[PDB]
């Protein structure tokens, strides 16, 4: 399963939307009957952490500023206001078929 | 590999030896015909011709009376609903079956039938539900000897008036046991997302409650069942009919020869009666052997070839049938190829957690002897039961004591050096023979008891010593290189 | 809950390389293992996990043959033999149910030249 | 498998 995800990088102003968009190459549907789709932000020089682990669920310590939508086969994540600490590589991952791909990347820049 | 002229008059041994060893049984039964007669009773039918039948043996006499009155009926019932849940509520066909599968159980079994699956399966349940293997095994070793215990036994036949129908609650609930079991061993070691939503209430239920597998059926892997049950993709009911067709006609040609067998030889009976197996001859001695093994493997393949093609009409890949035993040589070969789905369980679910051949020789020892008990223990645990399990213990040890000290690099090098590979195949083929005489001897013991195995032991090995033995092995070394050329084409 | 690795490799191309991941704070054979790694020229792959309770591994079919994951049971080793793969190793734990990667280590870069 | 009781 390939995931591209658009745009490569893009420079933000603080206090901006932001929608970053993560497009499968087939279905991410389960045999269980729901999609395992999930979000990775990647400060630099560290390890990546989790923001959203189901399409448009949200994981413990995020804030509410992170909602993730998506469709069947196309997945959206947004960020409402970029409170400077948002900044990094965003990554989707999907773990729905084996072998469990994540995307390419998405670099938050500052203009 | 060997000439081809000499695998030939090896083959020529092989069916030479079997087909003589079965006219004289043939002949000894003709022979003893009315003796045999007065002492067990023997049916009558127009099937062949006039000849009677040998109705000695309990498992196919039961499963065949049962078969006709009202498993085949409640099979045809369940395909019937299978076909019409796929055609119309292909997501809802999982439950569908479980209910008719309940209601299947209810009318062959009464209410106390249903009621103690129920009660097996939710204590495996509830007791799983802690997610410790040691604690989920211990539950069931004593949901097992439940079954064991005399007083149950009692109670239970109290429930029942045709002590026709104990039998069958005895066999359900005993594969029932392997069932819970496998599936509450899966959930005690689930540790993956995805796989959360698989261990709940009603898909132990659906596991429990499918109608092929409910009275004798093999050991289908849950993993398998809930993978088929959620594909929703059909598979061309036109060939499914024609699946169907070959399958009937296939098992109808088993079925014929089976009953062929029990009309022309009264193995049976003749394993019933000590003081004519210590008069008949070693001729019909050994034919007795090789009829007893080949009903045994014609009746399984009967009785493992409904649900197998009740599964394979659902779409489910069925665990394989056993291989013709005129083919098997050896102790491993004969318990990896017989019985594949409880091999399969035995290999996932008590060999590896105690330890398999990854820990040292002591580790071997003791997870085979772990595997055997609990196969003996499982099968009833009788005395002959026990020993039948000490001898294949013993013979798998050795075997695996052998190849390991074979494929060493120094003697394999040795051997390399000094012997050709025809060499070395046929001293394989001698060694296969002296091993082939143990497994034949236990599983006679198996099938007869302790006292056709203390008589055959005493007659082949014992008393006829210097020249009775040596023919044996001179044709079970004739059979082992034919089944060892064949086997190439598996292993 | 913190997973703690093992640190920087510096070695020649043709040795073979053990990587260890200790884990505290929870119970150790409750929750699977699995490793990423992330190139400086790529991003993140999923190169396998392994069962905790029952010590199975499962790789990708392109990081297999040559990796080796075990334990002991509570820490978690990864095995190779090398070649022109220069990643940062992650390793990270994963959840019962609904999501995967919820903790990961602190990455362990590995050189080969 | 089976039991095999001879009953
Ligand atoms: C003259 C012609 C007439 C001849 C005719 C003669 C006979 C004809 C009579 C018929 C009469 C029937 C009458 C009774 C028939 C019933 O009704 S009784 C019920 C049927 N089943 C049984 O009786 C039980 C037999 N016992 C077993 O199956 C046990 O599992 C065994 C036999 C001890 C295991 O044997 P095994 O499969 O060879 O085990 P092993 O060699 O270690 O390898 C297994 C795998 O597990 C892996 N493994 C091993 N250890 C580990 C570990 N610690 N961690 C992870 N993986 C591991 C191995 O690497 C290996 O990998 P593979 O290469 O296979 O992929
Ligand atoms: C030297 C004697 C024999 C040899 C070498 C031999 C060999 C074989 C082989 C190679 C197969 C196919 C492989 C397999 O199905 O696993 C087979 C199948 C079979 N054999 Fe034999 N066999 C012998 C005697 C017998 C006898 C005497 C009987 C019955 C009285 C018998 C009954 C069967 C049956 C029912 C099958 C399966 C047929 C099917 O799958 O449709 N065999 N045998």
């Amino acid at each position: 399963v390939l995931m591209t995800q658009t745009p490569l990088s893009l420079p933000v102003s603080l206090g901006d939307q932001v929608s970053i968009s993560c497009r499968s190459s087939q279905s991410i549907v389960h045999s269980n009957g729901n999609t395992y789709l999930e979000w990775y932000l990647q400060k630099p020089g560290q390890s990546p952490k989790l923001l959203i682990y189901r399409v448009s669920n949200r994981f413990s310590g995020v804030p509410d500023r992170f909602s993730g939508s998506g469709s069947g086969t196309d997945f959206t994540l947004k960020i409402s206001r970029v409170e400077a600490e948002d900044l990094g590589v965003y990554y989707c991952f999907q773990g729905s078929h084996v072998p469990w791909t994540f995307g390419g990347g998405t670099k938050l820049e500052i203009k | 590999m060997l000439p081809r002229w000499e695998l030939a008059l090896y083959l020529l041994a092989s069916l030479g030896f079997h087909f003589y060893s079965f006219y004289e049984v043939y002949k000894v039964s003709r022979e003893h015909e009315e003796e045999l007669d007065q002492e067990f009773e023997l049916e009558t039918d127009t099937l062949f011709g006039g000849l009677k039948k040998d109705a000695t043996d309990f498992e196919w006499s039961f499963w065949m009376e049962w078969g006709k009155q009202w498993l085949v009926w409640l099979l045809l019932g369940h395909m019937v609903v299978s076909q019409m849940a796929t055609l119309l509520a292909r997501k809802h066909r999982p439950w569908i079956l479980m209910l008719y599968g309940m209601w299947a159980c209810w009318c062959v079994l009464g209410t106390p039938g249903v009621a103690m699956v129920l009660l097996h399966t939710t204590i495996s349940f509830c007791v799983a539900q802690f997610r410790s293997q040691l604690l989920t095994w211990l539950c069931s070793l004593l949901l097992l000897s439940t079954l064991r215990l005399q007083g149950v036994e009692e109670v239970k036949r109290r429930w029942y008036k045709t002590e026709n129908e104990y039998y069958l609650l005895q066999f359900t609930l005993t594969v029932r046991c392997l069932y819970y079991t496998s599936f509450s061993l899966e959930l005690c070691w689930q540790q993956l997302p995805a796989a959360s939503t698989s261990y709940s209430f009603p898909w132990m239920l659906a596991y429990v409650f499918y109608y092929p597998v409910l009275h004798n059926g093999p050991i289908l892997s849950f993993s398998e069942f809930i993978k088929q049950m959620q594909q929703q993709e059909h598979d061309s009911l036109k060939a499914s009919l024609c699946v169907l067709a070959l399958g009937l006609g296939r098992l109808l040609c088993w079925w014929w020869l089976a009953e062929l067998m029990a009309h022309l030889m009264y193995m049976h009976a003749i394993y019933s009666s000590i003081p004519l197996l210590e008069t008949v001859s070693c001729w019909t001695l050994g034919g007795l052997a090789l009829a007893q093994v080949l009903f045994f493997y014609v009746k399984y393949l009967v009785l493992f070839g409904v649900p197998a093609l009740l599964m394979r009409l659902d779409g489910l890949t069925p665990p394989a049938l056993p291989r013709c035993v005129s083919t098997m040589f050896s102790f491993t070969g004969m318990w990896r190829y017989f019985d594949v789905g409880l091999h399969n369980f035995l290999i996932r679910y008590v060999y590896i957690p105690v330890g398999g051949s990854q820990h040292g020789l002591l580790g071997t020892l003791f997870s085979t002897a772990m595997t055997f008990a609990f196969v003996s223990y499982w099968c009833g645990g009788y005395d002959y039961l026990w020993c039948w399990a000490a001898l294949n213990w013993l013979g798998v040890t050795v075997e695996n004591g052998v190849r390991r000290l074979v494929e060493t690099p120094c003697i394999q090098d040795s051997l390399a050096r000094y012997f050709s590979p025809q060499a070395r195949r046929r001293f394989h083929a001698a060694l296969a023979s002296c091993s082939t005489s143990m497994l034949i001897l236990s599983n006679l013991v198996f099938l007869g008891g302790n006292e056709v195995g203390k008589t055959y032991w005493n007659r082949i090995f014992i008393q006829g010593w210097p020249w009775v033995t040596l023919s044996v092995l001179g044709f079970l070394y004739c059979y082992s290189h034919v089944g060892i050329a064949w086997a190439q084409t598996y292993a | 809950i913190q997973l703690v690795q093992s640190g920087p490799e510096l070695k020649k191309p043709g040795e073979t390389v053990k990587i260890s991941c200790k884990a505290s704070g929870y119970t150790f054979t409750n929750y699977g293992m699995n490793w990423v790694r992330q190139a400086p020229g790529k991003g993140l792959k999923w190169m396998g996990w392994i069962n905790t309770y029952t010590g199975e591994p499962t790789y990708a079919d392109d990081f297999k043959g040559r990796f080796a994951f075990s334990l002991e049971t509570a820490y978690l080793q990864i095995n190779n033999l090398k070649d022109e793969d220069m990643a940062t190793y992650f390793c990270a734990r994963v959840w019962n149910y609904d999501y995967y990667f919820d903790y990961w280590g602190q990455g362990t870069t590995l050189t080969v030249s | 498998c089976g039991p095999g009781r001879g009953f």
